[PDB]
């Protein structure tokens, strides 16, 4: 946890990028948001910052915060942050660049911490859906019926389970780092790198890098602020891309694997079991929509569909071999047919 | 009974003397962490409105 | 607003507990809402704090939020904290465990002040249901609409008109109070108390006594820390413990009852009366789904069903003795029998 | 940016109107939310607080906070300013009474000082375009979205182009605003201002002239006190009262003039035209409503309406003139038609 998974956090640096509702003509935001979790069977989201909160990249404690500002960290206390989904959040853990927050799931994903004039947040899409598994299918409980068998997060910070390919703090422009070659643009190491380089003046512009430096061409603005770092591994991004010269494609854990607890779940009350002769009469009265279905067995497969959100008693054909009875996505309830109601013959099908 | 509307059934506000099922089903409360919901089907007082 | 009903205040106390959510890695909050209360369908809704803010124990002072603290009160600010249904309320008056705050309605409950980028929320499921009282159905005020009567709640908290109960509570928060006198499970009254208990160790439950205390297993973490009070009856919240021991006449009022009277509410813009004979044709163009039925009055006696929502010239048979055309939730209107002509000569009603 | 236009900045000053919604129902707020403009299909927003932040009211210091209490000011951090939507936005400028501010996406504009140990926020409906004109109606730009020339507000102001009214404006808040003279009520100028006024009683009343009012009805709320402030006109708010007696010019532009631009949009992902002979087969995949629509050239026509949301091939028959074809708010494409494969056309498909 806070003993081992240095793994991350001293081989990686949280890095700077940029968000699209941000700024004055958008600011840079090292809390940049990818990678939107909320696409389990939980209750719990996780989310990407570019920031690698945690740790400072230390030892101990989750609840510090470190972005980066400059080329440098900016490791503070974690009270400045606001994780929210579509809901505020209230963060459970950050393990690498990785957040996991108890809220609501939600479309976007909405991180801030004011800085600046600015209240200086990001944003981003992703399709999100939770559900309780089984046949009562919703996009995370009502706030009603039982526990049972589905995906959830767990409350630690180490949660791994899942590989994620890593490249490295990627090419991000760190413009702090970008000193100046006497009048061209002269690119530095973050914390040693082979650093990704090219201006409209010759070098090489595959991102083939061997610690590739353009001081050719005199703007910090038509050169190409990039880093593959080469001894580190973060998170791949879309706002931190990966170059070829001394990129890994080296799969380095992701933390906060929905993992298979008790997640909270769904069912409603009242199937109410009654069986006269070869049938189950049900009266039925749910809480919240309950996904019904039978199997009057044999090698019949007899299925039933039906949303049952307000009373309605319905019927199931008991046979020779039973009919199972399934109120809601709990498991399966069981029938013999044969009738209640006192005195007959009996020891055939035929009486 | 709940199922119907007037599935609580008080007595007079004199007391506070009753008849509770309007299918008021405590269940799991929001993330694991304490609180009492009562979750309260479509019954009397809600549906039929 | 004040009040001076001792009769819950003297004889009831401050409480605190636990909320799902709050910042950081969750807290105990004083605004942890239990007893939600869509029983008002207006501008005002009622929410419980699980803390008796208002005025003390003791009495005066409004503007203090009062939690519990061993027996002691915990006297700080209310208006740095923000209790609320939902979004941004303004707050009317609390007393008791209960404020009542203009605020957005809410099956849920959604609490959370910012005094700067500061987290301590809290959230809370109850299924809570509003309609205004009478045909249409909405829940709340937008800004506009007509006004017309439901239930509602009165500013102030000098109401007594129904009662809710506190009698034998168990407990007020902090077990400090409910304390281990060094070696076994130490019941203190507040005031006195007619204390009824019980450990998972054998000894005598509940009961009609005055005497019930056991002290029988050592900590308060294998007993019921109970206070059956008698002359300090707290509120029996959600998670307020309680003995189902010697029953009390601590029945102890609402200071906020919904009552009947002419509610701040949504209607869609009044019917754009027209006629025919014997027929109230009504023009109708809502801003709001207005659910419109009609009482053909006297001879006849039919209904007419439809909610309207879209703009629908509709027609309404009127008999003899008239008919009344009930546009929502707002009561009756009326409409005489009889022929429309319109102003034509003599020999012509309609005809 | 800093006072572009002389006319809005030096001749504004704050002003303070009722706050309309407050994010319940309604309070008061000295920065009342009126004129939102995010018609701009844009990712950005204007919004017009009561109060002029940006210079104070003055020709210094943009990006300031300066809300009218009393008559006086509240020279406050812009980084205790807090607009927001979904999520707190960051200011882009500011520009007299009018904030643009590039925010997450929202239909409504939510404004708010966290000064004090207490909040009043104020938010404002103002209907808003977020399509792109001609067929299509799609969303707003969270994240994602093509871009194509729309309307876009200004990151780098200087705009001109269309005056709203603030001639004879009314007063602003507070009753030491509305003071007495001693017997006679008292309007006291804001930085000087020509005062004119009027009562329940007649009264003769000039803009062009200060100190106006009844002296048969007065005291503060016997009498109407208005602030045609003319050196420092503010705009003519819901709540400012205004002259009636006297027109006293003072109309004063509306800066953000929305323009045309490389916008943030909202086309939905491109579809795929093809033809074949005399057929516009056309696969289309959009993630977002693009109102398709087609005319089959020539005398003949022909409109098509279908929402495209569901990826769908669709076909349009293409005539002799061509046909043309519009897909949603990109301007009309156009197709000939000619046949593929053999044939001896000059009349005829093939003939």
């Amino acid at each position: 946890d806070l003993d081992t998974h240095f793994t991350q956090y001293k081989l990686a640096r949280p890095y700077i990028a940029d968000c699209p509702n941000c700024g004055h003509s958008r600011c840079d935001s090292p809390i940049a948001i990818e990678e939107v979790r909320g696409d389990a069977h939980a209750g719990v989201i996780r989310i990407q910052t570019s920031a690698m909160f945690g740790l400072k990249t230390d030892g101990v404690d989750l609840a510090y915060m470190s972005f980066m500002n400059g080329k440098t960290q900016k490791s503070i206390k974690i009270d400045n942050l606001h994780v929210r989904t579509s809901a505020p959040c209230s963060l459970v853990s950050h393990h690498g660049y990785y957040i996991l927050a108890q809220c609501p799931p939600g479309d976007t994903v909405t991180v801030g911490f004011h800085d600046g004039p600015n209240r200086h947040t990001c944003t981003v899409a992703h399709k999100v859906e939770f559900r309780p598994v089984g046949r009562e299918k919703y996009r995370h409980p009502p706030e009603h019926g039982v526990e049972l068998p589905c995906n959830r997060y767990t409350h630690k910070r180490a949660d791994q389970g899942h590989y994620v390919e890593m490249h490295q703090p990627g090419l991000v422009a760190d413009h702090s780092l970008l000193s100046i070659h006497s009048a061209k643009v002269k690119i530095t190491v973050p914390s040693g790198a082979q650093v990704k380089y090219y201006c409209k003046c010759p070098d090489v512009r595959e991102g083939i890098t061997s610690s590739d430096h353009t001081t050719t061409c005199t703007d910090v603005k038509q050169c190409r602020a990039y880093l593959i770092d080469n001894k580190k591994w973060v998170y791949n991004s879309g706002r931190l891309p990966r170059g070829e010269g001394d990129t890994f494609k080296g799969k380095l854990h992701v933390p906060f694997v929905p993992v298979k607890a008790k997640c909270i779940a769904t069912l409603a009350p009242e199937p109410l079991v009654e069986h006269k002769h070869r049938t189950l009469i049900l009266h039925l009265h749910p809480d919240h929509p309950t996904l019904l279905t039978t199997r009057s067995l044999g090698s019949d497969a007899n299925p039933t569909r039906q949303w049952i959100e307000r009373p309605t008693t319905v019927n199931f054909t008991v046979t020779g071999e039973g009919l199972e009875y399934t109120w809601g996505n709990h498991p399966p309830k069981r029938v013999w047919a044969q009738e209640s109601g006192e005195g007959n013959p009996h020891g055939w099908p035929h009486e | 009974k709940a199922g119907s509307f007037g599935d609580l059934q008080s007595r007079t506000s004199t007391s506070n003397d009753l008849y509770a099922n309007t299918n008021l089903k405590l269940q799991r409360p929001q993330a694991g962490i304490v609180h009492t919901p009562f979750t309260q089907a479509p019954s009397g007082f809600e549906r039929w409105k």
